């Protein structure tokens, strides 16, 4: 069927290479990768503490 | 003239340290630093009670060049241990 | 309580004993440790902020860190006892009654010496040094400035540059 | 939620709040005025001798 | 006192291993061109340790060409870490 | 261009981060040399006593006076 | 002299109830619940351990080389809690003539605690694993040195003390932009654990979770300081510790959301990438005080 | 070794240099282990077995031995205060400062390395920096001639030359020869020291000229006496005849350039009512004539060593100045009678 998972060279030329050079200076998906688990902080966990709740089940 | 004689006679006993030798190589480079440690008390003694103000900076120099015999010889060691099995002076061959 | 500096040259003798006897390079290792870390009081109590802690710096934080590495590199032999071996408990006790015969002779002030120097008391005048200066006070309190002595940064950086060409030339 | 994760920073507000605080108040028991005197070099170090010298006798740091 | 902070510190540390101790009762030779690479570089950061506290009376022109002249040469040091340093 | 042009954008892509160990340190040793503010911090680390000046007997001398403020010698003030 | 016990003991505490922290906001992290069964909280959990590995737990050694294996603990706990002392916080506990030449010395010399373990053990087979260790903190310990000195250029000299006082109005992240993330990936080699990872043993986890909130510390006095406030003692104490809990919270992400560099590929990170960044900006904090008047 | 290997030859060129611009003690300190990092890769090289033990052996006899000058340095800190290369001062600090040049330059009581680490050189360019290395600690010498005890420099002179006069006797390895060759001739280098500062700088350059010509004859490969004793028939015949001349030179004869340094040492001795030294340094000369007239019987003498081989190529050496020095090393005597003078 085919989808590829190359890239194929995404810098081409003056604005499309100074934004792969900006990540690998810095960071910036470093920090964006740092804001995933920030969010996922946040939202409630499921939990379940055996010996007063129960897990599902079925018939 | 007091504290002096002391680092003097810790001096000596490094000094004997680099001319004994029983098997082992690696002990000599260990004296080589406590030589230079001892040397370094020396220096610095003399120049912190007897102000120079110029040459205070001189045991700072010192201790650079303490450490290029101390690597640069040291180096010299692990290519024993490849030639041979392990460091020995009781291992030689030249006459 | 009386003397401060030379209680502390006792102690940086006692851990020298272990390199004119050999206690392999473990137990001889451990001893630039003992020795050192005293011996940075003995410069410190005169003075020097800067060059009483280049010690713990380079030469024992930098110095036997790399020698660390060197004894698992050649001559490992797992670590064994210092008392066991034969001729080493012989240096070790005739190496500490060189110095502690001379400790027995510190009371009633002077004691016999090789050297021509008397030893006398000197515990005040064992710092033998007033007040003087007072702002940017010390001669080691300014120890190191590039001024003045020009060629001597030229020929350390020289000689730097020398060690790291010639050790990869080795191997 | 953060009912349960807060209770484990309320009592790092109090442990790693002690040293902060403990190195100051004592100031009061051991010195007359809450301040303790920094040595850096001779200029400031010979200032502290010279106040014992001032009629304190005992105390290092000392009004009048 | 810096005698009397120091050794607190240890004799508590000392007591710690005898509680555990004494209560219950029933090759690659790679690796030292990095290490010695640490030594000579910490020598030339010995040589560039003063520059905060050194640069207050001295005068700034006859600084500035020497101070940065360390540092050119602890970067060339390391461009021939480039030609062949190995798989390390 | 040959060597300006070419090896430029080949630089940012392949090793990015050589780019910015060139640049900086490079201008490092190009600016204080051309600005013109260099001149200004030398007078104030010379102008700041390390220690207590030194009293010279007066026998014919110009721009020297007492202890007290008045015009005499250099004396620093520059920029407030 | 009573305030070093009063630095030590809340300390232990800190280092204890850190258990608590660093699986509870790591447990959140991974939605998971962390301690809730022992304590109200968990609250009980901390001290619980301490219980469980000193008293009851017995030793069975190797090897045990008659002083080693004893005494490599006790270099490993007094040289993380002698760090410390120097510390300038409001006030600090018998200020050094030099202060920050003696936090380098102190860290310099706790390699060794990771280097007597290693020879500790008798096989070959451990002490490979062991250097490896040993590499990952004496490497990161060349740039830790020159990054200091590259803060120390800009204002103040060596003590720790005159570097609150220059913070007055602007902290130092601003000037210091690139060298301020370096300090988030430096401290983490002196086993965090985070980039890269390798009785007694348990006496070793009180030792190197003391070093995390060490530096959590000494970056938010390096960077961080808001105001100084001499008059007002009470001020300063609630703010530095808002700003230290944030900065461990910043070194218990890099444990869960980002994976191993390799060995290999952290030398290439290091040395190869990062000494000459540091080394340009390093040249740069030289020019600074030249280009414009910054002299302590 | 590329480019990078005459950078590390510079460093040694440019090591005595500071030796000899010096006026701080620290500095020369500095000087010698300038040549302590820069000698021991080309001492290497090839990397061998006895490469190896000869560098190790280079290195401990002669680091702790610079680590005995650092000592009489900071006795000079202890006493007489200033840091000048000008006098010792003490005689505490003399004794530690002498037997450090000793065992660079004496050689008396630790020439035991010399042989083992001029034999374990793989190539023929490292025996030359081993005779122009003894420049750089004469220079020390030459400044502090004063004040340091003439009883215990004398001695290191003396018996130099008889260590030196039976050591070379039984060798038959050429490195080895030229080895204990240094140390007989480093016997006349101190004696003129307490004996008129100048001729002793002449040493050198007599010394010098004609070791460097020495090695460079042996550019066509030769390691032992048997090696070299096949030059004449089968390799060049008119090349042997260029190390008979530099080889009657070594030794104490008249028509030749060596005997002019040989004048003047004890000349200048004789000046001082000494009669009874010179006549024991005379004797011990002859001794040392004995290893080069046993290896002029390689070119005077047929021996038989003509071999199966037989080269007919011509041979391309590097020969820097092995063509305008072996005149100098050759006849020099008419050539240089006042100068003497020139040099110091």
């Amino acid at each position: 069927t085919y989808k590829y998972v190359n890239l194929r060279e995404p810098s081409m030329d003056m604005k499309s290479v100074t934004d792969r050079a900006a990540q690998t200076l810095l960071w910036t998906e470093l920090i964006r990768g740092l804001g995933m688990t920030l969010s996922y902080l946040f939202r409630e966990p499921a939990t379940i503490n055996y010996p007063f709740e129960k897990g599902p089940l079925s018939p | 003239s007091m504290v002096y004689m002391n680092i003097m006679m810790a001096f000596t006993v490094s000094l004997v340290g680099l001319l004994m030798y029983r098997s082992h190589l690696m002990s000599s480079l260990l004296c080589l630093e406590g030589m230079m440690l001892s040397l370094f008390v020396m220096a610095a003694l003399t120049i912190l009670n007897s102000h120079f103000t110029l040459a205070s900076m001189m045991p700072i120099i010192l201790l650079v060049f303490a450490a290029c015999e101390a690597a640069l010889g040291l180096s010299l060691l692990v290519m024993v241990s490849n030639t041979y099995g392990t460091d020995y002076v009781q291992n030689l061959n030249l006459l | 309580m009386l003397y401060i500096v030379f209680i502390l040259s006792v102690i940086f003798v006692m851990g020298f004993v272990g390199f004119s006897s050999k206690p392999s390079p473990i137990y001889g290792g451990l001893g630039l440790i003992v020795s050192g870390g005293v011996g940075c009081g003995i410069v410190l109590n005169f003075g020097g902020s800067f060059l009483g802690l280049m010690v713990f710096l380079i030469y024992l934080g930098g110095m036997m860190v790399v020698f660390g590495y060197t004894t698992a590199m050649a001559t490992e032999q797992y670590p064994e006892i210092w008392l066991s071996n034969k001729a080493v408990l012989g240096a070790f006790v005739t190496g500490l009654l060189m110095e502690f015969f001379m400790v027995y002779y510190v009371l009633k002030d002077k004691e016999v010496e090789v050297v021509f120097e008397f030893n006398g008391l000197g515990d005040w005048v064992i710092y033998d040094t007033g007040d003087s200066g007072f702002f940017s006070e010390e001669a080691m309190g300014i120890a190191a400035l590039y001024s003045y002595g020009t060629w001597l940064v030229i020929v350390t950086g020289w000689s730097l540059l020398i060690g790291v060409v010639v050790i990869m030339e080795i191997t | 939620m953060w009912f349960e994760v807060l209770p484990g920073i309320a009592v790092m507000g109090v442990c790693l709040f002690i040293p902060g605080m403990a190195t100051a108040r004592i100031h009061r028991f051991s010195n007359g005025g809450k301040e303790k005197r920094v040595a850096h070099y001779p200029y400031q170090w010979y200032l502290m001798e010279r106040d014992r010298r001032v009629s304190g006798v005992n105390r290092s740091y000392v009004s009048k | 006192n810096l005698m009397l902070a120091l050794l607190t510190n240890f004799t508590l540390a000392t007591l710690l291993v005898i509680i555990a101790f004494w209560l219950p009762q029933l090759f690659s030779m790679k690796f030292f061109l990095v290490a010695i690479t640490f030594l000579l570089f910490d020598l030339e950061i010995a040589l560039l340790l003063p520059l905060p506290w050194a640069s207050q009376t001295a005068n700034l022109n006859t600084m500035l060409t020497m101070a940065l002249f360390l540092i050119i040469l602890l970067a060339v040091s390391l461009a021939y870490e480039w030609t062949q340093k190995g798989l390390e | 261009a040959e060597r300006v042009a070419a090896f430029l954008k080949n630089v940012w892509a392949k090793e990015p981060v050589l780019v910015a160990s060139f640049a900086i340190a490079g201008l490092a040793v190009i600016l204080p040399t051309l600005s013109p503010y260099t001149k200004y911090s030398l007078m104030i680390n010379x102008x700041x006593x390390x220690x207590x000046x030194x009293x010279x007997x007066x026998x014919x001398x110009x721009x020297x006076x007492x202890x007290x403020x008045x015009x005499x010698x250099x004396x620093x003030x520059x920029x407030x | 002299m009573i305030n070093i016990l009063m630095l030590i003991i809340p300390i232990l505490l800190a280092v204890a109830f850190l258990t608590l922290v660093e699986r509870k906001v790591l447990g959140y992290m991974q939605l998971r619940k962390g301690p809730n069964v022992v304590g109200p909280y968990g609250l009980l959990q901390p001290i619980a351990d301490a219980i469980k590995l000193f008293i009851k737990e017995p030793l069975r050694p190797a090897t045990s080389s008659a002083s080693m294996f004893i005494l490599a603990p006790i270099m490993a706990l007094g040289l993380a809690l002698t760090m410390w002392i120097p510390l300038p916080m409001p006030y600090p506990l018998i200020n050094m003539n030099l202060g920050v030449l003696f936090m380098l010395a102190m860290s310099s010399l706790a390699v060794y605690s990771i280097l007597w373990s290693g020879w500790a053990s008798n096989s070959k087979y451990a002490l490979i694993g062991a250097l490896r260790a040993v590499a990952q903190t004496i490497s990161y310990e060349v740039t830790l040195a020159i990054i200091l000195l590259s803060v120390l250029l800009m204002s103040g000299s060596f003590t720790l003390s005159t570097l609150i006082t220059t913070q007055e109005q602007m902290w130092l992240i601003l000037p210091a932009w690139p060298l301020a993330m370096m300090w988030f990936i430096s401290t983490l080699a002196e086993t965090n654990r985070a980039p890269f990872d390798l009785g007694p043993f348990a006496l070793f986890f009180m030792a190197e979770y003391a070093n995390i909130i060490m530096m959590n510390i000494f970056t938010a006095i390096l960077f961080l300081g808001t105001s100084h406030n001499p008059h007002m003692p009470e001020l300063y104490t609630i703010n530095f510790t808002i700003k230290s809990l944030l900065l461990t919270m910043s070194f218990l992400w890099i444990r869960a959301s980002y994976p191993r560099f390799r060995y290999d590929q952290l030398m290439h990170l290091l040395w190869k990438n990062f000494l000459p960044l540091t080394l340009a900006l390093c040249m740069w904090h030289v020019s600074l005080p030249i280009l414009t008047s910054g002299i302590p | 070794n590329p480019i990078i290997f005459i950078i590390i030859l510079l460093t040694i060129m440019l090591g005595t240099i500071i030796v000899m611009i010096s006026s701080h003690w620290l500095l020369v300190w500095i000087g010698f282990e300038m040549n302590m990092l820069a000698i021991i890769p080309i001492m290497m090289k090839n990397h061998n077995p006895r490469a190896t033990e000869a560098s190790t052996k280079y290195f401990l006899t002669q680091s702790t031995a610079s680590m005995l000058l650092m000592m009489a340095v900071i006795i000079n800190l202890m006493f007489s205060g200033q840091w000048t290369v000008m006098k010792l001062f003490n005689p505490m600090a003399s004794m530690l400062m002498t037997m450090a040049l000793a065992m660079k330059l004496g050689m008396a009581p630790f020439h035991f390395w010399v042989p083992e680490v001029t034999q374990g050189i793989p190539l023929s360019s490292g025996l030359i920096l081993l005779t122009w290395q003894k420049l750089a600690p004469m220079s020390v010498l030459y400044q502090i001639f004063p004040s340091i005890n003439l009883n215990l420099i004398l001695t290191l002179s003396v018996l130099s030359i008889l260590i030196g006069g039976w050591g070379g006797l039984n060798q038959t390895q050429l490195r080895k020869i030229m080895a204990y060759s240094s140390i007989a001739h480093m016997g006349w280098m101190t004696a003129v020291l307490p004996y008129n500062p100048t001729m002793t700088l002449l040493n050198l350059i007599i010394y010098i000229i004609m070791t460097s010509t020495m090695f460079t004859m042996f550019m066509a490969n030769s390691t032992t006496t048997t090696l070299s004793l096949s030059h004449t028939w089968n390799k060049t015949p008119i090349m042997t005849v260029l190390i008979l001349a530099t080889l009657l030179s070594m030794g104490g004869l008249p028509p030749l350039s060596g005997f002019m340094p040989k004048w003047m040492i004890i000349q200048e001795m004789t000046k001082n009512n000494s009669i009874i030294l010179p006549t024991f340094m005379a004797i011990t000369a002859l001794l040392n004539l004995y290893f080069y007239m046993r290896l002029t019987y390689s070119t005077t003498l047929t021996m038989f060593p003509s071999t199966n081989n037989m080269k007919m190529k011509w041979q391309f050496p590097l020969m820097k100045k092995m063509t305008f020095l072996p005149t100098m090393v050759v006849l020099s005597t008419m050539m240089l009678p006042l100068t003497p003078m020139l040099s110091v």
